[PDB]
């Protein structure tokens, strides 16, 4: 998917699905925004109820593409690596804790949130809860892998060696026989 | 491909190995090992000598593996050589940020009263960028 | 000391109602004045040149070595059988023949060894070709991981741990510098020498040499990553920044237009204008691409070979223990 | 994350990849496991929970958490006359007061923003798309 | 003959005979060998580059 604006999205297909959750805030982006208002409807089709099912469809390969905010998605991207995230985060936004305007405790909360940002508390928490263990940019870095791939050549050479054994047997019988 | 810092060190360790081998032989020769290092490195195969000893044999095998690795370095660097094009020098699209990020230092030139100028003046959407085109 | 400075003063003196700019956000200023929600992802970050610090060894894919063992088994068996210390020699020759020939001694007369040698030779050309091609491929297609991978590695924490003097600096009177002084003292007290007059001049310290790394706001460092006279400068890692923050806007206190502003802000992204404005103002031409003379990783493998030579000394010692037996 | 408390016993001593024991708290929320949907006592542990307790040590407050009945966070809906009902989901609980404060991964937007105050963002992220990587690129012949 | 050996050494070795004894020949052989390895690397790399 080339971009947030993907001609492939722009060129929708019944054959190529693009899936989301109805009532997810993304849907609010689609409804509220006039400029893309046409594009909303194609997404509206074949919506999923929850996050797990939405990831699963792509995993199950029921749906070719899935659209959701990165913070929930990237962690999963690390979790499988069978699946990948693509393009540039659009609808760039942030996640925050809700409170009524009337409640003053939020004044401290933000004040606290910032204090938690400066020390790198968040960085270490994302570092803990985002595993990052196994995945990479797929296109260009096959080279780390390839043991199996070489094996696919080497096994053949070795089979050549097994031939070496049969040939040797033939030579051994035939030679002693030859000069007997 | 190989920095002179890389290059000299590889030779220094080259001798430093052939000698460790030679020294190994002499202790328990100079021409033998020096020419052995260079021969083993270059696949010259003078064939004058080889050490029987396990230390020497292992050092030599690892040495040859390292020869393969160095020829690989020549190849990697040649491959680095093959990327003919630098990241710059392109005007990416009809709308280019280098235009969008104008500079007194980086000129973008056109002819005033050329129909292009009419495109710049008549069109509102790019009208800001027009000034960068309009100047000079 | 006791007193504030800058636009915030004019916000406090009521000479400014709201202050706008590249201003970062922090707890103190949020305490004194209400801030708008962040419109852009930014923060502290690093900008450095492409110094890389055995990815060539890695194309083995842990297979070349395993292959070497398997090869050892095959060579040994073949040599022992075929002729119909000397065996070890013959397999030394075969092992040499594996890597670019370059083995001096005595191809065995025995006939089966010749054919096995031919097949093995095909295997050897395969080994050279595969290893070299994969190495060249890594010479292409590389993510180019950089100086501080941990990024908290404390290499920054002390320069003195590293024998050559390291260098990094930032612009003073910044939210970055104040934050630094608050959390990390030693870094501040050390970096005061490396502090620079202006971002163009800070850039002068990075660009012409005489400074290794530069640290500054992430949005500015990313735009500068994108915009450079040559693509000589890049961000740190993915440019994923600690102290994750965004640019806010000043107001006086609890009494203000306040929320009305905030709504407006998210209407701006709400219609998708910010992406367009990002492409026009923020987007740099660089970093589309992602290229240097060989560096330290070859030195690492080189060292590994040296270490293996040490192993030759250890095998010599084991042989010596053996000789008495 | 959601797991039920084992029998009466509360929470697992399970440990993070960096050696630390995982913290956990009790949360009452919707269960689809039973055919009918009971508001079920559960154990929940999270980034937002660690943040919440971090605040709780920092802040004078004490916390009791229950997950919202609706799986959705919230969206405006229902009846036509005047403005009728309210956005379904945890947000709706916030205005209703079912929960006085909302801790979750909630994106921050103006449409919601007029109704309620929003804490400064702990996280910065944007929408994106997930698609499977694997279309490959096997014999020396090739 | 000697130059047959040197020419073989030029292309990927694979020549059997008799590196000349003369001492100077060892050094000349070394320098030429470096030139030859440069030739192999360059040829293979250029081939891949055209690929
Ligand atoms: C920063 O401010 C101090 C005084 O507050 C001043 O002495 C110093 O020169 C300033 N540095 C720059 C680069 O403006
Ligand atoms: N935006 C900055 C601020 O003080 O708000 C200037 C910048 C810096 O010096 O790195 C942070």
């Amino acid at each position: 998917i080339t971009g947030i604006n993907d001609p492939r999205l722009r060129n929708p297909s019944d054959k190529f699905i693009y899936a989301t959750v109805k009532q997810s805030s993304v849907d609010i982006y689609f409804r509220r925004q006039v400029e893309l208002s046409t594009m909303y409807r194609h997404m509206e089709k074949h919506n999923y109820e929850s996050a797990a099912e939405a990831i699963q469809a792509v995993r199950d390969n029921k749906l070719h593409a899935f659209i959701w905010d990165s913070a929930v998605l990237e962690f999963e991207a690390s979790q499988k690596c069978d699946l990948v995230t693509t393009g540039e985060l659009f609808f760039r936004s942030g996640f925050g804790i809700g409170m009524r305007k009337d409640s003053p405790w939020k004044q401290e909360v933000s004040l606290n949130i910032l204090k938690s940002h400066e020390n790198g508390f968040m960085e270490e928490l994302d570092k803990t809860w985002v595993r990052y263990q196994e995945c990479d940019s797929r296109s260009n870095a096959p080279a780390t892998l390839t043991f199996e791939n070489m094996a696919g050549v080497f096994m053949l050479v070795a089979g050549g060696i097994v031939a070496g054994i049969f040939l040797i047997f033939i030579e051994i019988a035939y030679k002693s026989r030859a000069e007997a | 491909p190989f920095q002179s810092t890389l290059w000299l060190l590889v030779g220094l360790s080259v001798h430093v190995v052939a000698v460790m081998l030679y020294l190994l032989d002499r202790f328990s020769t100079l021409s033998s090992a020096m020419w052995f290092s260079w021969r083993v490195l270059l696949n010259s195969g003078l064939g004058e000598g080889a050490p029987r000893s396990f230390s020497a044999r292992i050092l030599g095998m690892v040495w040859a593996g390292f020869a393969m690795i160095i020829v690989a370095s020549y190849t990697a660097n040649l491959a680095a050589f093959l990327v003919l094009r630098r990241p710059e020098e392109r005007i990416t699209g009809i709308n280019d940020p280098r235009l969008r990020n104008p500079s007194d230092k980086f000129i973008y030139a056109t002819v005033k009263q050329s129909s292009v100028d009419i495109y710049f003046r008549r069109q509102v959407e790019l009208s800001t960028m027009y000034r960068h085109m309009e100047k000079h | 000391n006791g007193v504030w400075n800058g636009m915030i003063g004019e916000v406090v003196t009521k000479r400014a109602y709201m202050a706008v700019g590249s201003l970062t956000i922090n707890e103190e200023r949020s305490e004194v004045v209400d801030f708008s929600v962040p419109f852009i992802e930014t923060g502290i970050s690093v900008m450095v040149s492409r110094s890389n610090g055995s990815a060539f060894l890695e194309p083995f894919s842990a297979d070349v070595w395993v292959m070497m063992f398997v090869m050892l088994l095959i060579v040994s068996a073949v040599a022992v059988f075929v002729f119909e210390f000397t065996i070890g020699k013959a397999i030394w020759l075969l092992w040499g023949l594996v890597f670019n020939n370059s083995l001096p001694v005595q191809n065995p007369k025995g006939t089966t060894s010749k054919i096995m040698v031919s097949v093995w030779a095909f295997f050897a050309v395969i080994f050279l070709a595969s290893y070299t091609a994969n190495l060249a491929a890594f010479m292409i297609q590389r993510r180019y991981v950089d100086q501080v991978s941990g990024l908290s590695d404390k290499k920054f924490q002390r320069p003195n741990d590293f024998s050559p003097a390291f260098r990094f600096g930032t612009v003073p009177n910044g939210s970055t510098e104040r934050n630094i002084r608050n959390n990390y003292l030693e870094m501040h007290s050390y970096m005061v020498k490396f502090n620079q007059r202006s971002v163009q001049d800070a850039l002068l310290s990075l660009k012409s040499g005489k400074l290794d790394a530069f640290i500054y706001d992430a949005a500015v460092l990313n735009y500068m990553a994108g915009r450079d006279e040559g693509c000589k400068l890049v961000t740190i890692g993915s440019g994923k920044v600690f102290a994750t923050t965004g640019y806010g806007i000043a107001i006086q206190k609890d009494s203000g237009w306040k929320r009305q502003v905030d709504l407006a802000i998210l209407q701006l992204f709400g219609d998708g204008e910010m992406e367009e404005l990002e492409a026009l103002w923020l987007t740099g031409i660089c970093h589309n691409e992602k290229s240097q003379l060989d560096i330290d990783n070859m030195a690492g493998v080189f060292y590994m070979l040296a270490a293996a030579m040490a192993l030759s000394l250890i095998t010599f010692i084991m042989e010596h223990l053996f000789y008495k037996s | 994350y959601v797991r039920p408390t084992t029998s009466d016993g509360t929470c697992r001593e399970e440990y993070t990849i960096n050696g630390d024991p995982i913290k956990k708290v009790i949360c009452n929320g919707p269960d689809e496991t039973i055919p009918g949907r009971p508001t079920v006592p559960q154990c929940c542990y999270g980034f937002c929970v660690d943040l919440l307790i971090k605040l709780a040590r920092e802040m004078d407050f004490t916390y009791e958490v229950h997950l919202v009945a609706d799986g959705k966070f919230g969206t405006q809906e229902r009846v036509n006359n005047s403005n009728a009902a309210a956005w379904n989901g945890m947000m709706g609980e916030l205005l209703s007061g079912q929960a006085d404060m909302i801790v979750a991964p909630l994106t921050i937007n103006n449409e919601r923003a007029q109704y309620i105050e929003f804490s400064k963002p702990f996280k910065y992220q944007g929408l994106t798309i997930l698609v499977k990587k694997e279309i490959p690129r096997d014999s020396f012949m090739q």
